[PDB]
């Protein structure tokens, strides 16, 4: 039974701060490569930030570059994600992704419309 | 609003933990302690038998236990006689991607599927000396998984629609649709008497229904990732599991749930097929390692090994009288052990 | 031997007769998996190719210089694809078609294309890759509505490779724009590979006619490494 | 008793001291040689019968190394017979059997050449496994037997088919059956020349050096590039090292066979340490 | 949303409310089937070659 149960949300002003907090349970924690995702109001499934099993490969997408850094802690069972300074088209719900295997590097799955191992998700409103 | 119903929920799932909990007052591997080892298990080729020219995917026994059928990705369907190694019949498909095959019991046809979303029927006892199509089914609307013949007359399929059906042939319609599952359905298995089955999905569930009725009764988790095999216990009071994460386990269907797991620690790969024996002591396993693993099913220990193939292990057969195990593997050939 | 076992011999022998002709037909056809996005103008190349010629799967038929080639394109799925991708691990190819003119959606068709690369059955598998839509992207780089940097700030400090032939004569800003997203790919192609396998870029639009005289060219490519390998050379 | 014999119509006497020890001892590690590569080709036979291709370049491989060690012992036998009492029977047979095998090596390579320019130059083609079986033995050992009976029934009545010193062919102003070893055997390294100038117009196309060396290196023995300074040793006496080159490059057949052609495979390599260990 | 959580509720009624017995009962009839049933198996009890079909 997968449970992936995230905290950190709420409201801020434009160029605010706030820390993403995902707790996992049901599963070896650290054989497993970890994403994250967003639904904008209006769009499709997102990609935003990556992690490996270990924590020495990191990857981002475009426009995230500069300012939303990711890490994880294999004791607490925890995933993070900090934001320095927030633009207005960041408002969204935020979800975390798990992979459907253990040991590997390909990642299929993850962003689709119905899928398994995925949390509830926390909504952020910046204005 | 939907914030009673999922409160409502979560407290239905705890109430079901906590009932669970209080009716564990033993673990298996201590009332089983004394038990014997069985020895170590050494097992030989007796034949090979060749003419593929790809994957084979799946194959089945007959209820005499001479007969055989296997699957191949090539567009072809070949009927065995594995005491002398004669082939009986060759039959062309009209789509080459298949994933399924059957006997019935009352070894007059055979059936098929794949990924074209269609069960193809075919009559074995013509006058003429050819074979040839008796119906198709259709109505699906996913990949085809697999089938079991229940009658001449009814038959049973799973789909990647995340739907399970019933069939009735002669009129060519549904009579039951099972829904429930939220991935892919992988693998199924008939009772002894015909009465229950149970199915395995993409998620880490597996569920046991009612064929009369047509609703679920009971839920089973635990696995980590996809679960890919499942059959019966002998008695039909227990099943065991295979999952995309190396781990076997086995369930009951009254205390509902674990009792053993079967896994290692360089053992790193998924397992393909699953398949007991007569008495219930052996539990023979699949991996795409290249290899077969043979299992004591009362003491979670290796009791032997089983070695030949080059590439994946993807089928696996024993017969109702005990005799011989079939293994079919992705280098195109079949082999027999006794 | 008996009568019945007389007769159970040549039925098998005469099964083997006919199992014999099957082989070269089946040996002589080659298949080739095609994919694609909704966006990505997938059946237009398979219109174009017909000239040289409810349900799961489709199937095309056709034939360059005396050779066979058959292409399959999947329909009536799920959009989840980790169980029957695995039935496509003995094609000779896959064929990758990407729209290269709608910047917002260019890092997903990224993310599915590393996924294919570093799968586990797919590690022998070559892939040939189609920009399609060129001809959109000219008049959206020359009007200058949308900006490029915007979606990718990397772009900002790139300078056009010096083994680039711009022959059609055109403004040096489209050339930028065309080659940076090839370099894009490009990096993925060649950084986690391991000499198994290649890849292969083109530039098309909706009316080329040259489409299957790449994929002949490129599988005579492929099928000469296979045989210089076997034999420890490369 | 020179290696260079076998193209040599003269040795001169001078360096006679100097290249002898060489030929008893290259032929030496050469047999040793062959004999493990044979056993290797014994161990894992069930493991790489994979495909056609892999196959039929097994087949020609070990019936490339048996001609070898059958012509080599051959050649052993049949330096230290004395003529000088009896003028007739081991000396011919012995002559007749070398003649006979050395043919055979130098055809078999020739297939290796063609089944390379097959899978390049035609790419989609197909044939049968059996046929491909059948022209091989019948142009691998059908060729050999033919020239060396016509050679012995067209020479031995006026006997002028045995030197009047050693054990091989002569020639003297009049018969020359040294030609039917000289002519078939020279005119096999110029095909298989071609052939890897072909392959080096396929790895060349864009690290570079060291995996154009390294394939270099591997088709020099198995398609046999040095027998070639033979050609100078036909046509001069001593200038500055034909006569030395050509042992030391050429008596070690078997052991850069067994250096660069076995164990520098790679999955031959592992399946070996596998089983080691 | 709303529906799927209705049914989610509805169907754990039914999963919530089913007899159960212990484990330690639940794993003797596993037990004692294989004693019951363990003379006739070949494939842990071998056959001579006589009755054997594969071999014979």
């Amino acid at each position: 039974q997968v449970q992936l149960q995230e905290s950190g949300g709420g409201l801020v002003q434009p160029g605010g701060s706030l820390r993403l907090s995902c707790a996992a349970s049901g599963f070896t924690f650290s054989n497993y490569k970890m994403n994250w995702v967003r639904q904008a109001p209006g769009k499709g499934l997102e990609w935003v930030s990556d992690i490996s099993q270990s924590g020495a490969s990191i990857s981002y997408t475009g426009s995230v570059k500069g300012r939303f850094t990711i890490s994880r802690d294999n004791a607490k069972n925890t995933l993070y994600l900090q934001m320095n300074s927030l633009k207005p088209e960041d408002t969204a719900v935020y979800y975390c992704a798990r992979c459907p295997a253990p040991f590997t590097r390909d990642c299929f799955d993850v962003t689709s419309t119905t899928y398994a191992y995925r949390g509830q998700g926390t909504q952020v409103t910046v204005s | 609003e939907l914030d009673q119903l999922r409160q409502e929920a979560e407290q239905l799932k705890n109430q079901i933990r906590d009932a669970r909990k209080a009716c564990a007052d033993a673990t298996l591997s201590q009332i089983t302690n004394n038990i014997d080892p069985v020895g170590r298990i050494q097992m030989r080729t007796r034949r090979t038998l060749r003419g593929h020219l790809a994957k084979i995917y799946a194959m089945h026994w007959g209820t005499d236990s001479r007969l055989l059928v296997s699957a191949s990705q090539d567009g072809k369907l070949i009927i065995w006689d594995s005491y002398t190694t004669n082939k009986v019949h060759a039959i062309p498909l009209r789509s080459s991607w298949v994933m399924t095959c059957a006997y019935a019991p009352s070894g007059n046809y055979v059936a098929c599927g794949g990924l074209d979303n269609i069960c193809s029927i075919y009559n074995l006892k013509t006058r003429e000396g050819n074979v040839r199509v008796s119906r198709e089914l259709a109505g699906h609307t996913g990949y085809l998984s697999c089938c079991r013949f229940l009658d001449d007359n009814q038959i049973v399929t799973s789909s990647g629609d995340t739907t399970c059906a019933l069939w009735d042939i002669e009129t060519g319609q549904q009579t039951t649709t099972f829904t429930g599952h939220t991935g892919d359905v992988m693998s199924l298995s008939l009772a002894p008497d015909t009465r229950l089955f149970v199915s395995g999905a993409c998620d880490a569930s597996a569920k046991l229904w009612d064929v009369r009725e047509g609703m679920c009764r009971q839920t089973f988790t635990g696995h980590e990732s996809d679960i890919n095999a499942i059959c019966f216990f002998p008695n039909g009071n227990a099943f065991a599991t295979g999952s995309d994460d190396a781990t076997c386990r086995l369930f009951d269907l009254r205390a509902d749930q674990e009792l053993m797991t079967y896994s290692h620690d360089n053992i790193i790969c998924g397992i393909t097929s699953v398949s007991f024996s007569k008495s219930g002591r052996l539990l023979l396993a699949g991996y795409d390692d290249f290899n077969c693993n043979v299992w004591d099913a009362l003491k979670a220990d290796r009791a032997g090994v089983l070695a030949g193939h080059d590439n994946r292990v993807s089928c696996l057969g024993v017969t109702d009288d005990g005799m011989a195990v079939a293994t079919g593997s992705w280098d195109s050939f079949l082999k027999i052990w006794n | 031997l008996s009568a019945e076992d007389k007769a159970a011999v040549e039925r098998s022998k005469m099964i083997e007769k006919q199992l014999q002709k099957d082989k070269q037909v089946y040996r002589a056809t080659h298949r080739l998996l095609l994919l694609g996005a909704d966006n990505s103008g997938k059946s237009t190349i398979v219109k174009q190719m017909r000239i040289y010629h409810t349900s799961g799967i489709f199937e095309t038929k056709f034939q360059v210089d005396k050779v066979n080639f058959h292409m399959f394109d999947v329909g009536a799925q799920r959009d989840e694809r980790r169980k029957w991708i695995q039935c496509f691990n003995d094609v000779t190819a896959i064929i990758f078609v990407v729209d290269s003119s709608d910047y917002n959606r260019l890092q997903e068709a990224l993310n599915d294309f590393k996924s294919i690369w570093n799968n586990r059955w797919l590690r022998t598998i070559s892939v040939i890759l189609f920009l399609n839509k060129q001809d959109l992207l000219a008049e959206k780089v020359l009007a200058g509505k949308s900006k490029i940097e915007d979606y990718f700030p990397e772009f900002a400090r790139y300078t056009t490779p010096e083994d680039a032939t711009p022959e059609p004569g055109e403004d040096p800003r489209v050339t930028r724009a065309k080659y940076f997203i090839r370099d894009e790919f490009l990096r993925i192609s060649t950084a986690s590979g391991d000499g198994r396998h290649y890849c292969y870029p083109h530039f098309t639009c909706s009316v080329d006619t040259e489409n299957a005289r790449r994929i002949f060219n490129d599988c005579r490519d492929i099928i000469q490494r296979m045989h210089l390998r076997q034999y420890e050379l490369l | 008793t020179s290696f260079s014999i076998l193209m040599s119509p003269f040795v001169p006497s001078t360096i006679f001291p100097v290249v002898k020890w060489i030929t008893y001892v290259g032929l030496g590690i050469s047999i040793g040689s062959l004999i493990l590569c044979l056993i290797i080709e014994a161990l894992f036979w069930k493991q790489i019968k994979k495909s056609q291709t892999s196959h039929t370049r097994r087949i020609c491989m070990v019936n490339i190394a048996l001609s070898l060690l059958i012509a080599d012992v051959w050649f052993i036998v049949g330096a230290t017979v004395d003529t000088t009492v009896n003028p007739s029977g081991v000396c011919t047979a012995a002559v007749f059997f070398t003649h006979f095998f050395y043919l055979s090596l130098f055809f078999w390579m020739l297939m290796l050449g063609i089944l390379l320019a097959y899978r390049i130059i035609l790419v989609f083609h197909h044939m049968a496994q059996h046929l491909m079986m059948a022209v091989g033995f019948c142009l691998g050992y059908g060729c050999p037997l033919i020239i060396s009976v016509i050679t012995i029934a067209v020479t031995q009545p006026s006997n002028t088919y045995k030197r009047k010193d050693v054990c091989w062919l002569n020639w003297s102003n009049g018969s020359k059956p040294l030609l039917a070893f000289v002519v078939p055997a020279l005119a096999i390294v110029a095909v298989n020349f071609v052939v890897v100038l072909l392959v080096l117009t396929k790895l060349w196309r864009p690290a570079t050096i060291i995996r154009v060396g390294k394939s270099l290196l591997i088709l020099t023995p198995l398609l046999g590039l040095t027998w070639g300074f033979g050609i100078g040793t036909i046509v001069d006496s001593q200038n500055l090292a034909w006569h030395v080159i050509f042992a030391l490059l050429n008596a070690f057949q078997g052991f850069f066979i067994l250096c660069f052609g076995i164990l520098l495979d790679s999955k031959l390599r592992q399946l070996l340490f596998n089983k080691l260990s | 949303s709303i529906a799927q959580a209705r049914k989610l509720v509805e169907q754990l009624k039914m999963e919530a409310n089913i007899d159960r017995i212990k484990v330690s009962k639940a794993a003797a009839d596993l037990m004692a089937y294989c004693e019951a049933h363990a003379k006739e198996d070949p494939l842990l009890t071998p056959v001579p070659a006589s009755e054997n079909p594969f071999r014979e």
